């Protein structure tokens, strides 16, 4: 069967590409000696949502370790999680919050802005010399035209406008946005917490 | 499978033998865990 | 005598309230002697009474008092009563039942039988049996109908009735065969009804004949007397157990056999003497 | 490694309720079995042989012990108040607070409609409540 | 203990001999045949007082059972009115006398054209320290638990098509609907409920083989615990829900009918999509707003014909539960 | 059957006549799969019970008046030995059976004694007189001798 | 060889072990890697847990 040989060759070529990609990666941590108790960098200091879903331009200063948003249900309670998942970069189907990225835009407005402020002042920062003490991540969703980006810094200097820099920064900070369990929505949490059969627990884990 | 194996069985255990008959439902199926 | 019944019920309620362990023992007896329809042993009674007393931290009452309370509760609530059984060695080697000094006991009903209620039950069973196995079929996964016996019938589990019928046939064979029937000839006679003797499982029950006979012997329905010899070989003789003797009396056997052959009620005479002759040395009475 | 981290975190989580348990991963049955020993008994019964509150607490502890092996800088979660009823819900929120406020590597955003300020366990530092003034 | 005690004992023994649950008309006929030999012939009587003379004796047995640790519950069957009363040409009491349903009438002519409530012998004890088994081992108990879990899970249906399986329940539902109002246009909605449905899923048990599963299921069907429909789908009968009243409410989150507290197994359940809140996991009326068949008939023929669950039109209602 | 296990002595017959072999089905232990009898894989007591029962099966067919077994009642787990004693009791229930000279080097608590079989004791006591001088002590482990006939 | 000495001790709060693990998780891909990377990840996790 020549199809089996073709599949074998394709799998072998895929393994070759994967091992080249592994060989390409280098070390990214420099081990600044410095001083433990203090949180490392990368946490979200603040999120601002301008004309996003229901409410208007809104500021929210998230805490360093544990945050308890008490936005009541039916008042855009899930808007913050959707905004964080979209801004950090995630597949729309994985989020399952809204029919399309167009619907996330507030009705009556053509564009919506999601701006995140990751912290770089503390240790573990990603290029703290270039980005400074904060890294700003702003995503624009417009009804017409593609969704735009910029990974600007505190001074407003747009460091990049691409998306691969998003992935590099996020992977350096180790934020599993691609994993739909680190950012649990309502339905996912309900499915996990109500698991009864041991097989279901094994599957979910 | 031609003869009444129930009519004779109905005469027995009812007219004679005065044997108590109880369903004995599956009570131990729902055993409380008494936490 | 309504006031007599009311005060008897009040006394029974007071007795069952005074002795909580009695209620649990009655429940355990109603479970064991009815679910498995087996004979309750004397030895296990002391163990279960002691365990219940230790669990309830109540001083152990007298065994005779406990037995009397259990019988009173059964007669006042379910109408049942516990009758003692003799020892099997007495037969091998009017007697009032032991009651308190017997090694085995069995639940028995003690209310006279009516004339139409049993007729109603047997007629309902016959009506359901005409469609249970119509055209040589069976209910369950075999056909597309599950609630064949309407919403509820008298068929119970559709196999307990067959078991009781086979038991009655076996008892009639043993009782009327001079109280001495061999295994091979008993199988040959049962073959006339239609039960295969080649080892194939019987219908409905799905139990082989040898296993059915073993279960009957285990449940004290029959006794496997073994007068094995040499010229011929091993000899299996079937007897009547004490459980059957207690369940079936002279009048009870006469009533059962009256409808077996469909004899008219006018000729009821000269039949009890024949039944006694056929029974022979079977009852310790 | 992942199963070891999950097992250890589940054991450390059950200590909040004065329990002692473990996780068992079986490939023959392809199942995860939770064994919990509470104060009354002396044998680790199967987790299904328990009550609603204990099972809900075990499920929440399993959720945390599944978050643990995958070191995530940011974790976000929606409401859980409808899956736990009255006292068990308070105990579950207490477990979340106690197990998540200590770690500095992981920032957690919990979105709940229930007011945490009503819970007496708000005096602990490192917990940020942002109650929306606009309903 | 001359006449009344004997009659009470006979009634209780007849109830027990029918595997707990027994038809009320059978109990009425048994009481008639017991009383006709108790005090004269009782030819000149009325059913309106016969039902009371049965109910008082039932309560007298029930209080004794309660002080002993049991109870007889007059739980109404899911199917009611004439659909369950008809049975096979009413009560059973032709070349020979083998099939005569309308013959052997009690006294001159006695018949009960209405009967809905069934009497079931149940045990109120939960822990049940005294009893540990009846005739089965632990493997059968595990299989029974798995079957109960599968039946509970199968209650929720995703979409369902217009298959319109018409054996028993949907005929009565359509009769009630046309009695309430004559539409005959869209009464048969394309939404179905499979609360008691399973054919192949029960066969997927691991410990027991196919033959053992078949034997156990047949034995349970003969014991009147799991019943089969005309299609051939197994499901829990009234006996199981009558006994396990707390097992289906504590372990599994279930709601009651319009009554104070009762187990709903069949009837009408639409719920649209906005259920009461969101519940633990399942929705679509998983917290409240469920009706029986007789309950639905009573509710639709009285005031507030429309559903009280925040408003629901009759067009979308009429969901058949099997 | 008394062991609660199913087993049959099958004669597998391949095409070659010399390749015919004997298979024994084992079910006394659920963990142990159905295989030929062997000491290392199976426990000693279950194997001893199985081979003793196989010996017993080939007794009625044989014309030998009796069979002799030595070092058999010595304890096998006190459970397999109990069930093989039960099997021996059941075999002794049948009449015209071979007489076995049983040896019990180690005493077992709660041994079952059938009415058909009789136990013999050879132990001597300090307070018991010498067997030669005592007329009734010459018989050891016998009770029917004292009674008339 | 290093772990357990005065310079690199067992424990959860040491900085050196965190830096080592940070680099190991950087290289580790779990799809096409040298087994030594996964062995290091497991060993470093174990030594971090040891108090």
């Amino acid at each position: 069967i020549e199809q089996v040989d073709d599949e074998l060759l394709s799998l072998t070529a895929q393994q070759e590409n994967e091992e080249q990609q592994q060989q390409r990666k280098r070390r990214r941590h420099q081990f600044a000696p410095m001083t433990l108790e203090e949180s490392p960098s990368g946490y979200i200091k603040k999120v601002i949502l301008r004309n996003f879903m229901c409410h208007e331009h809104f500021e929210l200063e998230l805490g360093s370790r544990l945050n308890f948003i008490v936005g009541n249900n039916g008042s855009g309670k899930s808007a913050i999680l959707t905004a964080i998942t979209i801004g950090l970069g995630a597949k729309a189907s994985e989020t399952n919050r809204g029919s399309s990225l167009k619907d996330l835009i507030r009705e009556g407005c053509y564009s919506a802005k999601i701006i995140l402020h990751l912290d770089n002042s503390k240790y573990g920062a990603y290029q703290q010399g270039i980005f400074g003490n904060e890294i700003i991540v702003e995503r624009i969703i417009k009804r017409d035209g593609p969704a735009s980006f910029s990974l600007r810094s505190e001074n407003g200097k747009e460091i990049s406008n691409k998306k691969k820099d998003i992935q590099t920064v996020v992977d350096y900070f180790s934020v599993p946005v691609s994993n739909p369990m680190c950012f649990l929505s309502q339905d996912a949490a309900r499915s996990f917490l109500t698991a009864s059969t041991s097989q279901d627990k094994y599957s979910h884990f | 499978s031609q003869f009444n194996w129930f009519r004779i069985g109905a005469l027995y255990n009812t007219i004679s033998k005065n044997a108590p008959i109880t369903d004995h439902l599956m009570g131990p199926l729902s055993i409380e865990k008494k936490p | 005598d309504s006031d007599v019944d009311l005060t008897e019920d009040l006394a029974v309620a007071k007795i069952v309230k005074e002795n909580p362990v009695a209620r649990k023992m009655v429940r355990y007896i109603l479970s064991r002697g009815e679910s498995q329809n087996s004979i309750i042993t004397r030895n296990k009674l002391q163990s279960v009474i002691h365990e219940a007393a230790r669990e309830e931290n109540i001083a152990k009452p007298s065994f005779s008092k406990m037995f009397m309370d259990i019988n009173a509760i059964l007669y006042n609530v379910y109408g049942f009563e516990l009758q003692g059984l003799p020892s099997k060695n007495n037969m091998n080697a009017m007697p009032e039942p032991l009651g308190h000094r017997a090694q085995k006991f069995i639940l028995l009903n003690n209310v006279p039988h009516s004339k139409n209620f049993d007729d109603f039950k047997i007629l309902q069973s016959a009506h359901t049996y005409e469609e249970l196995i119509v055209t040589g079929e069976y209910i369950g996964d075999d056909i597309a109908s599950g609630t064949s016996n309407t919403l509820e019938s008298k068929l119970s589990t559709d196999r307990d009735l067959v078991y009781k019928g086979v038991l009655s046939v076996i008892l009639c064979i043993v009782f009327f065969s001079k109280n001495n029937i061999l295994h091979q000839e008993l199988i040959k006679f049962l073959e006339t009804f239609g039960i295969p003797s080649d080892g194939s499982k019987i219908a409905i029950l799905n139990i082989t004949i040898e296993d059915l006979i073993k279960s009957l012997e285990k449940r004290e329905y029959i006794v496997r007397l073994e007068e094995k010899s040499d010229t011929d070989g091993e000899v299996i003789s079937y007897r009547i157990g004490r459980r059957t003797q207690a369940e079936l009396g002279l009048e009870s056997l006469e009533k059962l056999v009256q409808e077996i052959m469909g004899l008219e009620k006018e000729q009821t005479k000269s039949l009890h003497d024949d039944i006694i002759k056929s029974i022979g040395d079977s009852y310790s009475i | 490694g992942t199963c070891f981290d999950a097992d250890m975190d589940f054991r450390a989580s059950l200590k909040v309720r004065k329990f002692s348990g473990n996780l068992s991963f079986i490939k023959d049955t392809k199942s995860l079995e939770i064994y919990i020993l509470t104060t009354n008994d002396e044998k680790a019964r199967n987790v299904d042989t328990l009550s609603g509150g204990e099972k809900s607490f075990s499920q929440m502890a399993l959720l945390l012990a599944t978050w643990k092996p995958m070191r995530s800088r940011i974790i976000a979660l929606d409401e859980f108040d409808v899956f736990m009823d009255q006292v068990n819900r308070k105990i579950g929120t207490t477990l979340i607070v106690k197990k998540l406020k200590d770690i500095a590597r992981t920032q957690t955003i919990i979105i709940t409609p229930q007011d945490i300020g009503k819970i007496a366990d708000i005096d602990s530092s490192g917990v940020s409540i942002h109650r929306m003034r606009d309903p | 203990p001359v006449t009344g005690d004997a009659t009470a004992k006979y009634l209780l023994q007849y109830i027990l001999s029918a595997r707990g649950i027994c038809h009320e008309n059978a109990l009425i006929l048994a009481l008639m045949r017991l009383e006709t030999d108790a005090s004269t012939l009782n030819t000149e009587w009325s059913i309106q007082q016969w039902v009371d003379k049965l109910n008082d004796y039932i309560n007298a047995i029930n209080v004794k059972l309660n002080l002993l640790g049991y109870k007889i519950i007059r739980i109404n069957h899911g199917i009611g009115r004439n659909a369950v009363t008809l049975k096979a040409k009413q009560n059973f009491e032709n070349t020979a006398i083998r099939a005569h349903n309308n013959d052997y009438a009690v006294l001159q002519s006695i018949v009960l054209p209405e009967s809905n409530r069934f009497f079931v012998y149940v045990n109120l004890a939960s822990t049940e320290e005294t009893k540990l088994a009846t005739r089965f081992n632990q493997n059968e108990i595990e299989f029974m638990k798995w079957a109960i879990e599968q039946f509970m899970i199968s209650g929720e249906t995703i979409v369902e098509g217009p298959a319109l399986e018409t054996s028993i329940i949907v005929k009565e539902v359509n009769r009630i609907l046309v009695a309430a109002t004559g539409d005959s246009n869209l009464a048969k909605w394309r939404k179905f409920s499979t609360f008691t449905v399973g054919s192949t899923n029960l066969f997927q048990f691991q410990e027991l083989t196919a033959t053992d599963i078949e034997d156990l299921l047949l034995r349970l069907c003969e014991l009147k615990w799991f019943y089969r429909t005309q299609e051939g789908k197994f499901g829990i009968d009234l006996r199981c829900i009558a006994e396990l009243e707390e097992y289906l409410t504590s372990m599994y989150n279930l709601n009651t009918c319009q009554n104070c507290h009762k187990l709903a197994i069949q009837g009408v359940r639409c719920g649209n999509e906005s259920c009461r809140e969101e519940n633990e996991e399942t929705g679509e009326n998983s917290l409240s707003q469920i009706w029986h068949v007789d309950c639905f008939k009573h509710y639709i023929t009285h005031v507030s014909k429309n559903c009280d669950r925040c408003g629901s039109s009759l067009i979308t209602e009429g969901v058949y539960v099997i | 059957n008394n062991v609660g296990s199913a087993g049959a002595v099958r004669l597998e017959k391949p095409k070659d006549y010399a390749e015919w072999k004997i298979e024994i089905m084992v079910k006394f232990r659920d963990n142990a799969p159905l295989k030929k009898l062997d000491s290392h894989t199976q426990s000693g007591g279950e194997r001893a019970v199985s081979t003793v029962l196989y010996m017993i099966a080939l007794q009625e067919f044989t014309s030998a008046p009796f069979r002799v077994v030595d070092e058999i009642n010595q304890g096998m787990d006190s459970r397999n030995e109990r069930i093989v004693h039960k099997a021996m009791v059941e075999n002794a229930c049948a009449e015209n059976t071979s007489q076995y000279f049983l040896i019990t080097p180690k005493l077992l608590t709660g041994l079952h004694y059938h009415e058909k079989m009789r136990i013999h004791c050879v132990m001597a006591g300090s307070w018991i007189p010498n067997p030669s001088e005592d007329p009734k002590m010459i018989h050891f482990g016998e009770t029917s001798n004292y009674s008339f006939d | 060889t290093m772990y357990g000495s005065k310079f690199i001790p067992f424990g959860p709060k040491c900085q050196v072990t965190e830096y080592f693990k940070d680099c190991i998780l950087d290289i580790s891909n779990e799809t096409t890697n040298d087994v030594e990377i996964s062995i290091l990840k497991g060993i470093l996790n174990l030594f971090s847990k040891i108090r």
